[PDB]
This record gives C-alpha cells, sequence and structure tokens, in this order.
C-alpha cells in the first residue's frame, strides 16, 4: 500500500509537469485500448502491477 | 520515477493512430463535435 500510494504520487506529479502528456491523456474519447497501449509504453514496467 | 523523452515517441505513437465524432452540445443551429481527426 505505502508503495502503490508513493507510485500514485509520482504519477500524479509526472501528469502535473508533462502538461502535454496531461492533456492528450485526458482529452475525452469513446476509445480506451489506445489510451492503455500509450499508458504502458509509458510506465508498463517502471511500477508495480497495481 | 525517471521519465525518459521516449514518451514523446508514444504521444507521436498515438497521434499517427472510420472516424466517428460525438455531438458535445448543441444550440440554435450550431452544433460542437468531438474527434473526427481527419476531417
Amino acid at each position: 500500500l505505502t508503495n502503490l500510494a508513493d507510485e500514485l504520487a509520482s504519477v500524479a506529479k509526472l501528469l502535473l509537469s508533462e502538461t502535454a502528456l496531461n492533456k492528450h491523456l485526458a482529452e475525452p474519447t469513446d476509445d480506451s485500448a489506445p489510451k492503455v497501449r500509450l499508458l504502458e509504453r509509458l510506465l508498463s514496467d517502471k511500477v508495480s502491477a497495481t | 520515477t525517471i521519465s525518459a523523452a521516449d514518451i514523446e515517441g508514444a504521444i507521436e505513437d498515438y497521434v499517427s493512430s472510420e472516424e466517428i465524432g460525438t455531438v458535445i452540445d448543441a444550440g440554435d443551429g450550431i452544433a460542437h463535435v468531438e474527434g473526427l481527426p481527419s476531417v
């Protein structure tokens, strides 16, 4: 739980820093699988599975 | 949480990849449609 909280905080700070990344990840879209692919290509193995 | 510049390619992997948009609002003969990047 502590590790997950730290990783989520890091991801939130990253989204804050990467304004373009945050905008592209936040723009509404019906499809989700490409968003999942982008997220995995970003931090698939850097952070834990949860 | 080390993030490399390859993330840029990631979004490039997204931007480059029929199209159906969605009406987000409509009023007085004017509609607004989300999506349709190739329109």
